């Protein structure tokens, strides 16, 4: 609040324009990360209520109803994990609109595959998705249908594991 | 006002129907990058001292 | 990566300091619904898509290419055995054609 400091800080010119412009910069730079990153969809896509996948779970990945934040369990986890002139300004995208976004890019992936990223979303069973993906990398889908119930008990498993070990590593 | 993300679209998904396209649309699309700057020189001498 | 759709072809475009990229890109349009099966059961074999899938439009099942519908025939040179139908999960009945059947029919 000194006017004596100002009127000598005015001798130096337009540094502090300098660096408001340049902190502005980066500031919309991480609005415009964030939406290059998460708001890759103009739909927003959703779950049908009833989680028929061919015996795959997808509980600890879609969001959960009883939470009031609209997180899954493991985006719970996360956020759980993570703890003079100078202001902090929000960012444009709060926490459950970037959640919405995941859960939109979620619902995309298991009810359409990659149809939704490319068009219109179009709707195939889960099972016959992953059989499309099983010979993207090159093995039959007989292979798929034969070990379905396998692979999913096998995806499951995983699954709960990635949960475990983020809710027990530092 | 609080902004929209995307108009909501769920999609119908059910254990044993799928969706073919039966046309198709050929889009042609822009994306614009920057390649280089204008290149400045600075006599530093000239510049502090003239 | 090359736009939003299936990426066909790029053009180059010079620009001040820049480039401009046209994208020509397929994007699929006009989709139907379809009732659709893993597999094909016929004689106590499982029969599966070569490259396509099977559709049905209601009563009759073809094999249709992913990206654009074009129905053909559930033949044999079109489709692949692998066991039996007692392990695919919702494996359908239906019939499966020969072409080398007329010729020894005649
Ligand atoms: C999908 O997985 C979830 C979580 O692994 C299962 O939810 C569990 O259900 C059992 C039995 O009802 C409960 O004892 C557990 O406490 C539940 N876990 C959690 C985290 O709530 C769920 O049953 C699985 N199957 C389906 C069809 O959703
Ligand atoms: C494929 O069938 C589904 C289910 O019959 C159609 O989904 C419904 O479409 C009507 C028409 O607008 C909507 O009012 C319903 O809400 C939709 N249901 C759901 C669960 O989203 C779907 O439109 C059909 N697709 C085509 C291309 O005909
Ligand atoms: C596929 O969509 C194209 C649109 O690009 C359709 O072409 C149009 O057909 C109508 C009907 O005669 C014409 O009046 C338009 O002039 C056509 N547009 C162009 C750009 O040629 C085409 O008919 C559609 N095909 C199917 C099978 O639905
Ligand atoms: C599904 O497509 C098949 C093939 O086009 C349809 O079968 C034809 O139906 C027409 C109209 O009744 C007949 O004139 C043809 O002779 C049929 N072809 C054969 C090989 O039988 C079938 O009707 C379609 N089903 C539905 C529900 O649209
Ligand atoms: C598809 O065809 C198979 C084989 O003809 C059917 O399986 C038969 O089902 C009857 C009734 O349950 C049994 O009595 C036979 O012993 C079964 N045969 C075999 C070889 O398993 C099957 O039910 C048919 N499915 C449909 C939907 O028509
Ligand atoms: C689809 O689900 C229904 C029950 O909702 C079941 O009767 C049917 O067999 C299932 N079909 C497949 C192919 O999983």
């Amino acid at each position: 609040d000194s006017t004596e400091c100002s009127n000598l800080l005015l001798q130096y010119g337009s540094f502090c324009t300098q660096l408001n412009r340049a902190l502005t910069g980066i500031a919309v730079e991480q609005d415009k990360n964030t939406q290059e990153v998460f708001a890759q969809v103009k739909q927003i896509y959703k779950t049908p209520p009833i989680k028929d996948f061919g015996g795959f779970n997808f509980s600890q990945i879609l969001p959960d109803p009883s939470k009031p934040s609209k997180r899954s369990p493991i985006e719970d986890l996360l956020f759980n994990k993570v703890t003079n002139g100078l202001t902090v300004l929000p960012p444009l995208l709060t926490d459950e609109m970037i959640a919405q976004y995941t859960s939109a890019l979620l619902a995309g992936t298991i009810t359409s595959g990659w149809t939704f990223g490319a068009g219109p979303a179009l709707q195939i069973p889960f099972p016959m998705q992953m059989a499309y993906r099983f010979n993207g990398i090159g093995v039959t889908q007989n292979v798929l249908y034969e070990n379905q119930k396998l692979i999913a008990n096998q995806f499951n498993s995983a699954i709960g594991k990635i949960q475990d070990s983020l809710s027990s590593t530092p | 006002y609080t902004m929209s993300l995307g108009a909501e679209n769920s999609v119908a998904y059910s254990n044993n129907s799928i969706a073919i396209p039966t046309n198709f649309t050929i889009s042609v699309t822009t994306e614009i990058l920057p390649v280089s700057m204008t290149k400045t020189s600075v006599d530093c001498t000239m510049y502090i001292c003239g | 990566f090359c736009g939003k759709g299936y990426h066909l072809m790029s053009f180059p475009q010079s620009a001040p300091h820049g480039v401009v990229f046209l994208h020509v890109t397929y994007v699929p349009a006009q989709e139907k619904n379809f009732t659709t099966a893993p597999a094909i059961c016929h004689d106590g074999k499982a029969h599966f898509p070569r490259e396509g899938v099977f559709v049905s439009n209601g009563t009759h099942w073809f094999v249709t290419q992913r990206n654009f519908y074009e129905p053909q025939i559930i033949t044999t040179d079109n489709t692949f055995v692998s066991g039996n139908c007692d392990v695919v999960i919702g494996i359908v009945n239906n019939t499966v054609y020969d072409p080398l059947q007329p010729e020894l029919d005649s």
